[PDB]
RNA sequence: AGCGUGUAACCCCAUUCGU
């Protein structure tokens, strides 16, 4: 009758309650508990592992690597920005837009 | 190629040559409303849509009046509209429910953003 | 409180059992009103017949 | 305390109150510009430019809507917002119910493997005895 | 100038003072 012993113990269902920030330190913010810290702790751990993965890939980078995407795109400060494609309008088309606007 | 192109303009002989209508901003607006009919009435539940896209062959019409259904089933001519979306614009019951749901989501989302 | 009387407890179990069965099977209804549609969609891709072989 | 006039005073800090927390948002990761250049081409992050600027002569006036179609267009977006929320909420309910079902299933195979080994155990001994005879004839063939 | 995403001095041109 092990289950009978457990059922008697769980007759009362009041659980322990959480304590708040002291009043004289209320402007600082909420008092963080283990559940609150785990959110910011896992967030920092997530980013550091990704940065370490990025830094290791830079070690075996070959400066002589070549791609056909490289021909039409130039880096800007080292960042690969994809510039928007041009429209290539013609003077005859340009005159039609202005007549439609008026 | 040209004989293939002619055959895709119609549904076929199995459905007596239904044509694919030209898609417009008023026709597309009606078909989008029909897909989202589950959320119009909170007390009505519908099955899943047959297809995620729009049907290629379809036609638009109205239900003919019957002399027997003068009181049982007939809408007065003042309440009738030209399109499905204008019918949704007219009825108070759908507008009253939808604005409460939409405001609740934004009020929830404003708290979410903050 | 429902545990106090075993008769009303069995009454509630039957009421839930009919609700759960509604998912499995469709209940029969008469034409008490003139036909006006399904109240729901008509799915044309679902094939619910039983093959005989 | 009853004999004298002493009255209980309760500390405000010691009392229990609802916390009423709000969820926390974190900044997106910033990759140094030196690191982006050092990265190989396959692993390089590639983004699209804003290019908001347009010359005065090239730009065109915006469409001016009649109030009628704005009523129709606002109605569809409000209906679309409600419908999108409903499907996403229903997806999680499907995700949750399927989760316990898979968890419920895994309990039986844990039990199933237990009867599997015990039933095989009695048969295993008979097979092992046959292998003994193969040792004596292993050298002979 | 160059390292450093957790809700610039120094230098340089000129002004004044003075063993």
């Amino acid at each position: 009758m092990a289950a009978a012993f457990r059922k008697a113990a769980k007759s009362r269902q009041r659980e322990h309650r959480e304590r708040s920030q002291p009043g004289f330190r209320k402007h600082l913010g909420l008092l963080e508990k283990k559940k609150d810290y785990k959110l910011r702790a896992d967030d920092y751990r997530k980013k550091q592992e990704y940065l370490k993965a990025l830094r290791k890939k830079a070690l075996e980078k070959n400066p002589d690597e070549f791609y056909y995407k490289m021909t039409r795109v130039k880096l800007q400060d080292g960042v690969h920005i994809i510039k928007e494609t041009k429209e290539e309008v013609t003077p005859e088309q340009l005159k039609l837009m202005r007549t439609q606007d008026v | 190629k040209k004989r293939r192109k002619e055959r895709q303009k119609t549904a076929g002989d199995g459905w007596f040559g239904m044509k694919a209508p030209e898609m417009t901003n008023e026709l597309k607006n009606d078909l989008k409303a029909l897909k989202m009919r589950a959320s119009m009435d909170p007390k009505r539940f519908y099955k899943k849509n047959d297809r995620d896209g729009f049907p290629k062959y379809f036609q638009i019409g109205t239900i003919v009046d019957n002399p027997a259904d003068f009181y049982h089933s007939r809408i007065p001519k003042k309440q009738r509209k030209r399109t499905i979306v204008e019918e949704l614009l007219a009825d108070s019951e759908f507008r009253r429910y939808n604005r409460r749901k939409y405001s609740e989501i934004m009020a929830e989302k404003a708290a979410n953003a903050a | 409180k429902i545990d106090r009387n075993p008769r009303v407890k069995h009454r509630e179990k039957f009421r839930r059992a009919k609700i759960r069965r509604r998912g499995q099977v469709r209940e029969v209804r008469k034409e008490e009103q003139r036909y006006s549609g399904e109240l729901s969609g008509i799915r044309a891709g679902v094939k619910k017949s039983i093959k005989l072989k | 305390r009853l004999a004298h006039g002493v009255r209980l005073k309760a500390n405000k800090d010691s009392l229990y109150k609802p916390i009423l927390r709000q969820k926390k948002h974190f900044n997106s990761l910033h990759i140094p510009k030196a690191l982006q250049k050092a990265l190989p081409f396959k692993n390089k992050p590639k983004t699209q430019a804003k290019a908001g600027k347009v010359p005065k002569d090239r730009r065109r006036p915006a469409v001016i809507r009649e109030p009628h179609e704005r009523k129709i267009l606002a109605l569809l977006d409000a209906l679309s917002t409600v419908h999108s929320q409903k499907m996403k909420k229903a997806k999680e309910q499907r995700h949750l119910h399927n989760k316990e079902h898979f968890r419920a299933k895994q309990k039986e195979e844990e039990e199933k493997l237990k009867r599997q080994k015990d039933l095989r155990k009695k048969l295993f001994r008979i097979q092992g005895q046959k292998e003994r005879r193969n040792q004596k004839s292993s050298l002979k063939g």
